[PDB]
RNA sequence: AUAGCGUGAGGAAGGCAGACCCAGGGAACUGAAACAUCUAAGUACCUGGAGGAAGAGAAAGAAAAAUCGAUUUCCUGAGUA
RNA sequence: GAUCCUGAGUACGGCGGAACACGUGAAAUUCCGUCGGAAUCCGGGAGGACCAUCUCCCAAGGCUAAAUACUCCCUAGUGAC
RNA sequence: AAGUAGUUAGAGCCCGUUAAUGGGUGAUAGCGUGCCUUUUGUAGAAUGAACCGGCGAGUUACGAUUUGUUGCAAGGUUAAGCGGAAAAAGCGGAGCCGUAGCGAAAGCGAGUCUGAAUAGGGCGCAUAAGUAACAGGUCGUAGACCCGAAACCAGGUGAUCU
RNA sequence: GGUAGCGGAGAAAUUCCAAUCGAACUUGGAGAUAGCUGGUUCUCUCCGAAAUAGCUUUAGGGCUAGCCUCGAGGUAAAGAG
RNA sequence: UACUCGGGAGUCAGACUGCGAGUGAUAAGAUCCGUAGUCGAAAGGGAAACAGCCCAGACCACCAGUUAAGGUCCCCAAAUAU
RNA sequence: GGUUCGUGGUAGGAGAGCGUUCUAAGGGCGGUGAAGUCAGACCGGAAGGACUGGUGGAGCGCUUAGAAGUGAGAAUGCCG
RNA sequence: AUAGGCCCAGGCGACUGUUUAGCAAAAACACAGGUCUCUGCAAAACCGUAAGGUGACGUAUAGGGGCUGACGCCUGCCCGG
RNA sequence: GUCCUAAGGUAGCGAAAUUCCUUGUCGGGUAAGUUCCGACCCGCACGAAAGGCGCAACGAUCUGGGCACUGUCUCAACGAGAGACUCGGUGAAAUUAUAGUACCUGUGAAGAUGCAGGUUACCCGCGACAGGACGGAAAGACCCCGUGGAGCUUUACUGCAAC
RNA sequence: GUGGGAUACUACCCUGGCUGUAUGACCAUUCUAACCCGCCACGCUUAGCGCGUGGGGAGACAGUGUCAGGUGGGCAGUUUGACUGGGGCGGUCGCCUCCUAAAGAGUAACGGAGGCGCCCAAAGGUUCCCUCAGAAUGGAUGGAAAUCAUUCGCAGAGUGUAAAGGCACAAGGGAGCUUGACUGCGAGACUGACAAGUCGAGCAGGGACGAAAGUCGGGCUUAGUGAUCCGGUGGUUCCGCAUG
């Protein structure tokens, strides 16, 4: 309230809508795949089970943020072309859920 | 009958001889070429003497009955 | 209870990742034959929500 | 002939615990820094029905590239849509 | 599985109102009043106007404990009352 | 002999203490217009209080934010509930917050949106600490700090007065 | 004995309806609401304002800023004379 | 000292005096701005008394001293001073 | 423990504390006299705390923490 | 002891009566009388959701409403709104 | 004669319960008459059922004058009784910050018992008066304010019944 | 031959007019069986209620319900501005310009003066060219003053419009070519409570003028304007509540 003066909110103006159908993706970096052994298989299931993940929220997407060490196949829903870069980079491998 | 005026407009002068000005900073405003523009020195629309380039501003005499401004590095 | 959020101010404002609001200029609908291009070009962008307006407004859009 | 009248066999009537619930009917003060949509609120109050609980309830359902299997109550979802 | 049955003045629709978080709003769903007014198994409904396809389901009939709410009361007891 | 009534100086008189440069009284001398509230400003000829005693006003629940503390730490934490002494553990990870942001959205992602752009600029990252609980401050919803209207609405009672 | 308050009765005055009448009394919603006045209880220590701008169906209210305080910061030490 | 960030406020009735201008009547303890000061929120000494003037800023005690404004015959401290 | 600068203050901010009721624990006094109350010339920088004596005649402090119906001189306050 | 002061003139209201219980007794109200108007009887008008009633156990020489306010002489023009 | 009108006020009355100017003017009444009676008519702004003009009787009506009567008065005096006053009994109230509660002049929130400076003043009461205590009572009813309220009105707005 | 078109007659049409049929609306009159009767007779029944039975009367009207228009202070809920040398009247309320305003900025009053709510398709952009007012004379209509020649003339003119500032090495006047009165933006500054307003070199795109340099994101500058909410129009490699 501003004593009458109209408030900032009813100066300024709605923008936008909310998708029904958005998907919002759990973030995984590229830091973290550090933490297992080269020619082993990511997968979603071993990245809840290892609490790197709790929420599969409509899926994992990959991004490069970081750096890998280390040879993997991983498997996913969504990759960055960045991290499937760098991942095939260390001879990894890349498959799309 | 009477009693409305308008809202005043900060004319006059925004920097200082030698003070050190970055560019697109505003020097003088005013009506006109009260100040004429000088040496890396514009005039805008509303006639505002403003600077181009990084600089150290100057007042400087044209000839008797007229000024400048000019901005030298 | 807890707080029931500000809806006009839900559907205009938007968090930054410095938990700053970002909202929309506001001279932007029926009249633009009276504003020059330059300034058509400039409230067509953003803002953000000023440090007076937002000690005011933020626990309205806590959520 | 029915109405009506009479007799007999059953049954009800009324009360409360100023509580809880189901329905019928249903305000305004207030708030919106006036105010009329709106709110307060289907609240207070009236009335009727109850029962120890009532109401709801065994999908003409919820959903979505995967299915679940009656209702109710609680946590969350969420102060989201 | 020849044949037959499967809740009709309802289901829906128009008008007027209301309840659903949803103020007629694009307004699905549910209910009331009044007008009209279906198919009924090669049938009918819902999936937020609506159409097709797909999927899920059989209304207009009824019953149903438990988990939930409350305490005029009884018994034994508690309180950084 | 006037004097917001005391105070400071102080004789004289009278007592003798939690014994210490003590007590009570005070001729006389100096100075000195109560308390509260509201006010630019009140001794105030502005308000309130007769006095005394009791009672009598920022609190609790839930939520937001911030500070401090503690525990774990790119992790942290469980809610209902099972269990049980109206306990304590154990169980419960569903969910919540944070870890990635940008965009109306599709979507892209340490980038993203704008835009024709590879440009510039906005927001972000670079430039990495949160989370759970406690306590303090404050804010919101609730009567929300205490007292106080004239009035409005609903159900009833009343024509023994008139 | 009858007429009862969204009412009744009035040879009519805003007269009367139980010492109440420009709309009785009582109880409840109800701790109505009150930008209005009044009041708000223990101590010391440090710092210490304002009575201005702008906007306001605004003018004895409020909001932001200016002015106070507390804490933490950062240095190409920026303040003051 | 300043600035930045954050927590927390209160304030938005101002008064006189001197200086500069308005309105006013070159009146007002008027009114309205600007400026500086005091009061507000400031006791103390002086203006008899006195918010707002002059001097001047109280942590406490002391039967110590020097000073300001203002004063030195008495009330009344200090010169019946040159 | 020292040196320097300071130490008037309303609204208001910040801090440190006094005290009351209750609780837990520890440790205590109290019929050879508790709380309370009355009087005193004691103590502490303040809120406040002891001691002595009288009256009373059964409960109450101290310490460290915690929780609050927490401290009144005014409300044309309420009751007596 | 108890027991009318009278007269002249004038305004207003004809009169007797009624009225602001508890400031106004009046020139205000009412009044008889005049006038307009409506109403065919399950009258109109009124109370009430409706039933039911008043009206009226009446019937246009009656009933409701509005205005005027005894009596005398009179009541004029304007139908554009 | 001419404009406008829907049509332009008839009778009767008239400084009026209506007349501002206005104590209008003239007359009467009075020593003297803003009131009174009667006439006039520049009716600010009478007027015909918001009835006009008139009128006997009526009236705790209003108004002016007169006779009588009187302490209404010039201008007060006496008396009686009830309080008041003293004695005895009984025994409240409003009010109240504490009070040892003077006057003048001044200062001061601009009107002082309480401040200053001067002037008066022995202590305690009783009966009487009411200048002040901006006395008591009653949170001013005038005034203004409040985005306060009620009641009433209407061709304010939105609605509702009823037709 | 006339004419747009030819005449005879034939058929299919069209335009109306009348008869006849067949359908289908509106309105009126009648009937009666719905409904109604605060009419009679009888019965329940000692009942002026009610109901039933039989007549008589109205009769598809009335009444009732649902929907709709109108009238509607009969009743209701509410509104009915602020500043202001008290309130009120009068005036004002937003934007620009001067003075006040005390030589930076800012700075009040129901302080003193005026303007605005537009216009211009050239009154913009560029390139090129030149220069005004007024006076002195000389001159035919023609004059105090039209137009012309000479001289003087820093501006005594003009600057679309109020004023202030500024402008003659144009920002004043003509001519040509044109549409930069463009799209994306914008380091940085001004101002500033916020909202907003203001200036902006420069980068890119694609152009105008000009040989070129280079200027051009409206006008010498400063006013010419108004939030969101809600609607409308056009456009879009956005969404689209199971999928399309
Ligand atoms: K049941
Ligand atoms: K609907
Ligand atoms: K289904
Ligand atoms: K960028
Ligand atoms: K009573
Ligand atoms: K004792
Ligand atoms: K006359
Ligand atoms: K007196
Ligand atoms: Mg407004
Ligand atoms: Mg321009
Ligand atoms: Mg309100
Ligand atoms: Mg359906
Ligand atoms: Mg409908
Ligand atoms: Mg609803
Ligand atoms: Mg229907
Ligand atoms: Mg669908
Ligand atoms: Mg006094
Ligand atoms: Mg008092
Ligand atoms: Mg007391
Ligand atoms: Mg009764
Ligand atoms: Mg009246
Ligand atoms: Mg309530
Ligand atoms: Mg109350
Ligand atoms: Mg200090
Ligand atoms: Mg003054
Ligand atoms: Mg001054
Ligand atoms: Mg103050
Ligand atoms: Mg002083
Ligand atoms: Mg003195
Ligand atoms: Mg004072
Ligand atoms: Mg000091
Ligand atoms: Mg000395
Ligand atoms: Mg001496
Ligand atoms: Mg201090
Ligand atoms: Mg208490
Ligand atoms: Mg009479
Ligand atoms: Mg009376
Ligand atoms: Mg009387
Ligand atoms: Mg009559
Ligand atoms: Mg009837
Ligand atoms: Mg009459
Ligand atoms: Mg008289
Ligand atoms: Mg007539
Ligand atoms: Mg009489
Ligand atoms: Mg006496
Ligand atoms: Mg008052
Ligand atoms: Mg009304
Ligand atoms: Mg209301
Ligand atoms: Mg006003
Ligand atoms: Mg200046
Ligand atoms: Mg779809």
């Amino acid at each position: 309230f501003e004593g009458g003066q109209l408030p900032l909110f009813r100066r300024i103006p709605k923008r936008g809508f909310t998708n029904i159908n958005r998907k919002e993706f759990a973030i995984v970096n590229l830091d973290v795949l550090n933490r297992f052994e080269d020619g082993t298989e990511v997968t979603p299931e071993l990245l809840v089970e290892t609490g790197i993940i709790r929420n599969e929220k409509s899926g994992i997407k990959i991004l490069s943020n970081g750096n890998i060490e280390k040879k993997l196949t991983v498997k996913a829903n969504k990759f960055s072309a960045a991290a499937k870069e760098a991942i095939e980079a260390a001879g990894g491998k890349t498959e799309v859920i | 009958s009477n009693g409305r005026d308008s809202e005043s407009k900060r004319l006059g002068a925004k920097r200082a001889d030698g003070q050190f000005v970055t560019g697109g900073s505003i020097l003088y405003r005013q009506r006109g070429t009260k100040i004429y523009p000088g040496t890396n020195v514009g005039r805008g629309g509303d006639d505002t003497l403003f600077a181009k380039t990084d600089g150290v501003v100057r007042f400087e005499r044209m000839g008797r009955d007229k000024k400048k401004v000019s901005v030298y590095p | 209870p807890k707080m029931k959020t500000h809806r006009g101010s839900a559907k205009r404002f938007k968090r930054t990742g410095s938990g700053k609001l970002k909202r929309r200029h506001g001279f932007t609908s029926h009249m633009f034959a009276n504003k020059s291009q330059k300034q058509k070009r400039k409230l067509r962008k953003s803002a953000m929500v000023s440090a007076g307006d937002f000690k005011r407004i933020r626990q309205m859009v806590a959520k």
